[PDB]
């Protein structure tokens, strides 16, 4: 039985702990969330809201239609009056506000809301809005805030909670253990552990995988989906770490730097990378444009590095605080002059914690950059995740640096226990400069090998997962992947590619083969991953669901689209 | 360019420096590691090389373009962090590296003269030894700052900083030319210095000596980071 | 008209507009020739504003796009907004380069002390203990690159902002005006409340080189100036009209250059190409 | 076609010496292509060229003559030699990685020789002395092989002026000399480019010194024939960043902008063409294709840079690519670049390899000659919004000082303004999107296509090749590829479909141009003919290596 809630209110105005109190005390009582929260380029005044889907069984969506509407202001209402279907929860000390009160508003938004209502049509005042709610079986509720603030956010939480039925003393502990329910708790009634669990979001999961992967120097600068995995790397620099044939621990340092622009903070990790110390950037889209020179130096002196793009709105600028899918073809033949660059892609909450350990291993193996893919929904949304044995790589350590041997892959040391030279010039093994033809063919040849290679050590199998099973065949990658697992348990074969460089050409072709519908399901226009499938195995895909809008999918507006893909058909499906 | 070089390699010799331990990065021996970079980025890589492992004596030789146009930003960004390191410049309008140098500042300034290399060899060994990040514009009328009655660039009490920027500034618009030291301020941390008094292992055990694995296995401990996210 | 501003209750940046927006009025300026380019950020926002035209940037290259709209077309009155990682971490670079070309706009730096639109993280302009890295000094930078007017301004004092902005304007040369902003949503120090005094009060205070034997001597009184800080001087510390700015430079070269700009040329006329090659071609005849 | 090779160290007056002979045999009527090969500097270079009666678009590994005056040119060459080989007698008797090799592989580099080719010692130090009390090994040089080619000295006599013959005897329209950098600053200075700003780097830095040198130019009217002054602004940028932003900053004034850099400053322009993407700004990127990656080989050529410059940029936006064969079509490119961004309102990246910048040869002047000018939809004028919805998404386009407008690299509404909204996002998206499926309807694809004969399939400089290829020995139809964005699908299709051997030819490791064709067409290549070593294609090795692939039938050929 799955529950969607929808904590609505002004970016700066409480908030956030609302929602992380509400959050904590649900999942305290053994039932499973994913959140995430939608907000604007913005610090105080716009609006932002959370939406929870509660479930008695693991959970990884959301949904466009909203169960309970939790609002104190009276923006709430009219962002999301149209979409709430049993409860909605008001302030009735802003029952009179017109639309054209609203200051802050999107124009455009504001237009759409006034006609609709006109049309249908009721006030185009909250009253409007409230009373269309009703006419489409929605329990209104009439809050009075204002005589609650003074007769003394969690009064509107309270209340919810109470409409669920659960044991007030989680919320307590909720409300206790972070820092009124006595009034707010009796106005309705009711109306509807196992394992260690963990709250994470995209960002504390790369976090936390860096630092127990043996990252040990971080550059980045400040961009939105990012600068919070560094920050909370800072604020846990001071690592202990033991082995078990001494048994003795021994304190260390994550050095993080704040790096004066991109270029910069790629630079000081390759930097870094030539120390052997394992080393690490984040990014988003912007950042990543300007990181191109330092990854082409990088591949070209066979320099471990890893750079997590946390992939939002493009291009440019673009939408800073929304998601994308954007960003594929682009990390994969970024830069000049071909060079080896393995790229992979979590899915969720705990792949990302996985994958950077995963990608620091392959940085390591392969000698070359490392590009982790991570749309900005999983870095934004969060989720309580069981347990989901995990190893260093560190490959080949120990002179020439650039040696030849057969599987493109030199023996490496590193500044101070060896004499080196590096540069970005064509070289020759000692890593001097050499314009010479057959060390320019056979060093240009090393360098290219190494996928080659890559593309037989690693399994094709461990470079997908695959769900369902059936004769009509879905492709994606990450996040929708969520999306559509949690539809398999309503009423196709899912397959989510994880690696695209080395791709998994064979078994992609081969899982493609005896279906009457494949289908990509991706948040770009161009249909990215089909162009990849089609460049890899020759084969089309039949159709696309496609969305760029800004938002993640979501689990009912997916559902439509699949029927109409698959009873109905048309090739290619934009979401709204 | 080979007066230069040579009195690098001279000053490490004379200061006794383990060549096993100094890397040179430039722009676009014995046993020293030699880092070419991408134009204009040495510092970054420098800043990256030197704080994984603070043990290393890391030199950047840089040309006027190199630095100062296209790493100008660097050069600047450089200067906030105070990273112990060594900046050698070998040198529409021209900009003044000393004074740009100060205004960012730029813990340890110089003017060496290209021959002179005995001069330069000696400006040099103080910049390595030099705690904080050190810079000499190298020029390729000359007289010694070193040679005035009471030229003093040293600052040693907090309350001197003011005076020694302002006599700085107005000997580097001085085109008679000084060379010398313009400007020398240890009271300001090292960058390391500056981790450390936060994250106090980092020096006696630093990033590129931390053993991360023992055969395969993750030596790294996180409990304690999974236990506040404990639903 | 409408579109919203949706600046935190509390920041300079109402102030820094304001000033702006009457700088242009009094000074009787075509509006139609105006155009503010910004960086990114908070600071980035503006407009915000009265019909001007307004280039939002990418981050740190605000300069640079300034520098092909002036020359390009030389009668469009360009001012810059940036903030202070915007215009000196990031875009540190084309801050110093543009000093050496001396373009006549002017760069107006948001002093906020912090990455504001990205949540607050220490910017250049933050000294260390407040945070690991020290801060730079914009005016003494500007100075050193440099930089044929300079000032600093209070983003609580419209008045002398719009009088500082007025002078840059009129200034034939690049200007910058360093302006401190307080940030109520993350500068907990910097406050407003947080001591400024203006240097026009001094006695004998006379920042412009009449002639240029007196330029080094306008320097460093310009240096001890922008040194004090604690218990903090603004107006302007420095002008100097007698260095050429970049578009004189084209001319002692292309006299056409100001009489026919780039902008204005005709290539085309009814898609039939206007320019002759013939010479150009006829120097490489066989 | 003849094949002739002058060497020596650099700074040593070979390259005066070469231009010489060139002209004089030029004008005589016969036409060269010349190319130089040179290391980052003291050390050797050489310039090959062929002589021919026909158009000739190609060199050849094998030299027909070796003019040489010191060792290391003969130790260089000998090997590659096949009928005259000019020497000094002064160092007939010297010894010596490319050294260690050639220790098995000069009397002895002679003695190989020999054994066949014919062998001219010459008193160069003096002959040199004999002209005294009356660098100079240059001259003879190149007196001996012009008479060698049995032509009037009248022609060589005359060349030298505008800037030993019988030592041996005698064995054997309107036109224009152009490399690709002034093939491209012609074409860009005729286009309209009154704006250009560029930061230093090795191909590239040569044609914004040739638009610098001719900033001051001279513009009429078809009407009244009135003739006006005009300047070409060129600025040196700080560095690349700026170089592109500055160019952008220009384009919104109305001004055709334009900068040319190589791979590593394409790299740092990334950031710029996204934000021309996302505000609809015409300008053009000439990129210069040099050996990479990074830093790579800054005097060498590849084709390594395909997909990046396709698909740069961290969200989706429309980019035309384009991709010049010779030094003709890379003045047309120039022009056509120019037009299509103006047309399409959005960034072109005009791709040029190395190969084709700092090679040379004679062009027959119906080249062509008929080039016009597309502003695309401009307006003079000034209630306006610049991001305007229009169903083929191309917005009226007015320029600074002449409308309010707004322009931002966060996504906008119609007026340019911020806006995070569901419903413009999702138009405002697909608008700019449009505008590359309706420059698909638009242009036509032959036009993006250049086909002779009636597979190989190519781009850029290994056509001229491949061309050459189509008169010695009874050879296949040869595809050039033109613009990669739109790519022209259904007619590169509808070209494969008939056939036995479909094969590549492509500077890449990855064969990038099968990568691209199988993802527009789904088709696979038969076979592909590849090279990566910094070199051009030649006419002989290239001859060679296909007939492995026809005959051998080997999938993967690499040229070493
Ligand atoms: C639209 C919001 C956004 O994405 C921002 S805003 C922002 C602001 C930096 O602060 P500032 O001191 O220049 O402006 P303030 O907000 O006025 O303090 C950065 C660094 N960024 C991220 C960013 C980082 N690096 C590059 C190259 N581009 C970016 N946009
Ligand atoms: S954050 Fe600081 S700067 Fe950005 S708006 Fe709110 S206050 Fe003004
Ligand atoms: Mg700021």
């Amino acid at each position: 039985m799955r529950l969607s809630w929808v904590i609505g209110g002004a970016q700066g105005t409480g908030i956030d702990t609302a929602a992380n109190i509400f959050g904590n005390a649900v999942a305290s009582a053994g039932y499973y969330i994913y959140g995430n929260r939608e907000y604007y380029s913005n610090i105080k005044g716009r609006h932002s809201y959370f939406s929870l889907t509660i479930s008695d069984k693991r959970v990884r969506s959301n949904t466009q239609k909203i169960d309970i509407l939790v609002s104190f202001d009276a923006e709430t209402v009219f962002q999301h009056f149209y979409d709430v279907k049993d409860i909605l929860i008001y302030n009735k000390a802003v029952e009179t506000t017109k639309i054209d009160a609203v200051q802050s508003m999107e124009p455009e938004l504001a237009e759409r809301i006034k006609d609709f209502l006109t049309k249908q049509g009721y006030e185009t005042t909250v009253k409007g809005a409230l009373e269309y709610a009703s006419k489409n079986n929605v329990t209104l509720i009439p809050v009075n805030y204002d005589e609650i603030a003074k007769k003394v956010n969690i009064v509107g939480i309270t209340i919810s909670y109470k409409l669920l039925g659960l044991d007030v003393n989680y919320l307590i502990e909720a409300i206790n253990s972070t820092f009124a329910v006595k009034d707010s708790y009796d106005i309705v009634e009711s109306r509807y552990k196992e394992r260690r669990r963990f709250w994470l979001d995209g960002n504390t999961a790369v976090a936390i995988g860096k630092i127990y992967g043996g990252v040990r120097f971080q550059s980045y600068y400040p961009i939105t989906p990012a600068s919070d995995e560094s920050v909370y790397i800072e604020a846990h620099q001071d690592v202990l770490m033991e082995d078990p044939i001494t048994g003795d621990k021994k304190k260390g340092t994550i050095v993080v730097v704040q790096a004066e622009d991109e270029l910069a903070a790629i630079n000081m990790a390759i930097g870094a990378a030539l120390t052997g110390v394992r080393a690490a950037t984040a990014t988003s889209g912007p950042g990543f444009s300007l990181m191109v020179e330092g990854l082409g130096w990088a591949g070209m002196n066979e320099v471990p590095v890893v750079i997590t793009y946390y992939i939002r709105g493009g291009p440019s600028t673009g939408l800073p605080t929304r998601t994308a899918q954007s960003d594929l073809i682009f990390p994969i033949f970024a830069g000049h002059g071909e060079f080896p660059k393995i790229v992979l892609a979590s899915g969720d909450h705990a792949e990302a914690f996985k994958d950077a350990i995963w990608a620091l291993n392959l940085a390591e193996k392969y000698q070359t950059p490392v590009i982790h893919l991570v749309e900005k929904t999983l870095a934004n949304s969060y989720s309580t995740i069981p347990y989901e044995k995990l190893k260093a790589e560190r490959g080949k350590i120990v002179y020439k640096r650039f040696k030849f041997t057969e599987d493109g892959i030199s023996p490496r040391a590193f500044l101070g226990k060896a004499t080196m030279y590096y540069t970005g010039d064509e070289h020759n093994e000692e890593g001097h400069i050499s314009e010479d033809v057959v060390n320019r063919t056979m060093m240009y040849e090393k360098r290219m090998k190494k996928l080659e290679v890559a593309d037989k050590e690693i399994p094709e199998e461990s470079r997908v997962k695959i769900y369902g099973d059936l004769n009509s065949l879905i492709i994606t990658w990450g996040s929708p992947t969520g999306v559509l697992r949690d539809i398999l348990e309503e009423s196709f074969t899912l397959l989510q590619i994880r690696m695209f460089s080395p791709f998994p050409k064979n078994l992609v072709s081969k899982l493609m083969e005896g279906r009457d519908k494949i289908i990509t399901v991706e948040g770009n226009y161009l249909a990215q991953t089909s162009l990849l499938v089609k460049m890899y195995t020759g084969k089309d895909v039949t159709n696309s669901i496609l969305k760029w809008n800004g938002r993640p999918f979501l689990r009912d507006e997916l559902e439509e689209a699949l029927i109409k893909v698959i009873k109905d058909g048309e090739k290619r499906v934009v979401l709204n | 360019n080979f007066g230069i070089l040579n009195a690098e390699q001279q000053a490490i010799v004379e200061l006794g420096v383990d060549t096993k331990n100094v890397v040179v990065v430039s722009g676009i021996r014995t046993p020293i590691s030699g880092v070419h970079t991408l134009h204009g980025r040495a510092i970054a890589f420098a800043t990256g090389i030197k704080l994984s492992n603070p043990d290393l004596v890391v030199i950047v030789n840089g040309g006027d373009g190199d630095l100062l146009g296209i790493g100008a930003g660097h050069f600047v960004a450089a200067g906030r962090r105070n990273v112990d390191m060594v900046v050698i410049l070998h040198d529409n309008d021209a900009v003044n590296p000393i004074a740009l140098a100060i205004s960012s500042g730029y813990t340890f300034v110089a003017r060496g003269y290209a021959y002179d290399v005995k001069h330069l060899k000696e400006l040099i060994k103080s910049a390595i030894k030099h705690k904080g990040l050190a810079l000499i514009d190298v020029l390729q009328r000359i007289y010694k700052l070193d040679t005035l009655p009471d030229w003093d660039p040293v600052v040693k009490k907090p309350e001197e900083v003011n005076e020694k920027i302002k006599r700085a500034i107005d000997k580097s618009l001085e085109w008679r030319i000084p060379i010398g030291i313009f400007y020398q301020n240890e009271l300001v941390p090292s960058y390391e210095e500056r981790i450390k008094a936060n994250s106090p292992a980092y020096l006696d055990y630093t990033p590129a000596k931390q053993l991360i694995e023992k055969e395969g296995k993750l030596t790294t401990i996180i409990d304690p980071l999974l236990k506040e996210r404990e639903v």
